[PDB]
């Protein structure tokens, strides 16, 4: 989709705010928001590509200025409603309750050890997105290719600043989950993945550094041959 | 930056806190979330996983040419030699800074970061200011934001991490460190030097 989160090349967002030191979690609610991801993933709220698509559908002004982990809360609620797993009216009633009773306890619950075992396995085992497919890669190192001008409204990894641009294939990585399908509830539909190099002048015109390039990852449908 | 429409930070935090506790209570009642699950995730990324792991990889590559070759050929497999890997570093590719090339990593679309070697990203890396600018004027950003002057004749490769490939910068070994131990060398390797926004520490 063409949302404001696609910020590559955007001007006017202001100077970087980089405190000389910062904690991993700035408040207790951030730990909760962070740790909710394995819980909601295991419960079938969403996969990784769908998770990102939920963030992309935020109010753009809220996205630009809200704390990072609030984005995660928005996408949990988005997919909780999508899957019928979160009742909004109940959520709003509970929000008012904890507004008025911030120190009220959380519900009674069992500390199911298998949920912690799940956390440990995911963290140190990973969730690999690589997949085996039937066909060899269509492209190879050194091929000159052009990036698609398609502008889907659903999830994709098609930054506006690379659309229609010509670059050179740097590496073939194998096949991986395809975001244009996975993020839109259409399944993994794995495609071969490449890194493609675009010069700064190709991307930005004459305002481009003559000695800089951007390396961008392209699934196979994103690119078509210009010169072998 | 000033926005006349924006509530105070205190009011924003107060509202977020209630919304998060409310959602937490619902997922707890569904049986899919527990407070012990939350505490475990925080312990891992506060204390167990952080940039000291990537620093170990860098110093091994600096001191073992055969390991450096394996690291550049297959970053995930080489890091697994040291017991390092997992979530959000399933597919690592390490890239070598040289006298002719400087690498810097960004995720313009979605905050991608190699957690197993660096831990969770700092907030500036996730924020729109760095993400918008580094693909467009990396040389100027490095100079103005990080005090890092990359001579104009030197190529800057900006890796925009649009997939599950995770790019990690192998910074050059600082001069004046001949014969240093791996422990001493590690003190020079920062998360910034493995993103590419700074070189490894001088002196």
């Amino acid at each position: 989709m063409n949302g404001v989160y696609d910020v590559g090349g955007t001007d006017g967002l202001g100077p970087i705010n980089r405190p000389a030191d910062e904690p991993v979690f700035r408040a207790e609610w951030e730990k909760v928001a962070f740790a909710m991801f394995p819980a909601t993933f295991r419960a079938g709220f969403m996969g990784l590509d769908e998770f990102r698509f939920g963030i992309e559908q935020m109010n753009p002004a809220e996205y630009l200025e809200s704390p990072y982990y609030w984005h995660w809360i928005r996408t949990y609620i988005h997919h909780g409603v999508r899957t019928g797993k979160i009742d909004l009216e109940e959520l709003e009633r509970r929000t008012q309750y904890y507004r008025e009773n911030p120190d009220a306890p959380l519900p009674e619950h069992e500390q199911k050890p298998e949920l912690i075992e799940f956390v440990n396995q995911a963290v140190y085992g990973g969730l690999p997105a690589s997949r085996e497919v039937d066909r060899p890669p269509k492209f190879k190192e050194g091929d000159v290719v052009r990036f698609s001008t398609a502008s889907p409204k659903g999830h994709a990894k098609r930054a506006r600043y690379v659309r229609g641009k010509t670059g050179t294939v740097v590496k073939h990585h194998g096949a991986y989950i395809y975001p244009d399908t996975a993020g839109n509830g259409l399944g993994e539909c794995p495609e071969h993945l490449y890194t493609v190099r675009f010069t700064a002048q190709e991307l930005w015109g004459p305002e481009g550094d003559p000695n800089s390039s951007v390396y961008y990852d392209c699934w196979e449908p994103y690119i078509e041959l210009v010169d072998t | 930056t000033e926005n006349i429409l924006r509530k105070s930070d205190e009011e924003i935090q107060k509202e977020i806190t209630a919304r998060v506790k409310a959602l937490e209570s619902m997922l707890i009642e569904q049986g899919i979330l527990t407070t012990s699950m939350i505490d475990r995730m925080a312990e891992i990324y506060e204390n167990e996983v952080g940039p000291h792991l990537g620093a170990k990889v860098v110093v091994k590559a600096w001191t073992d040419p055969e390991f450096k070759k394996r690291l550049l050929a297959d970053g995930t497999e080489a890091c697994k030699e040291l017991g390092i890997g997992g979530l959000q570093g399933e597919d690592m590719m390490w890239v070598e800074n040289t006298d002719e090339v400087h690498h810097v990593v960004v995720c313009t679309l979605c905050s991608c970061y190699p957690w197993p070697v660096l831990g969770l990203p700092p907030n500036w890396f996730k924020e729109p200011q760095y993400r918008s600018r580094v693909v467009r004027e990396p040389r100027q950003l490095l100079k103005e934001e990080f005090g890092f002057e990359v001579p104009p004749s030197k190529e800057i490769k900006v890796w925009d991490s649009s997939s599950e490939m995770r790019f990690v910068v192998l910074p050059q070994r600082p001069a004046g460190t001949d014969g240093w131990s791996e422990e001493e060398l590690a003190t020079l390797v920062t998360r910034e030097s493995m993103i590419g926004v700074e070189p490894a520490k001088a002196v």
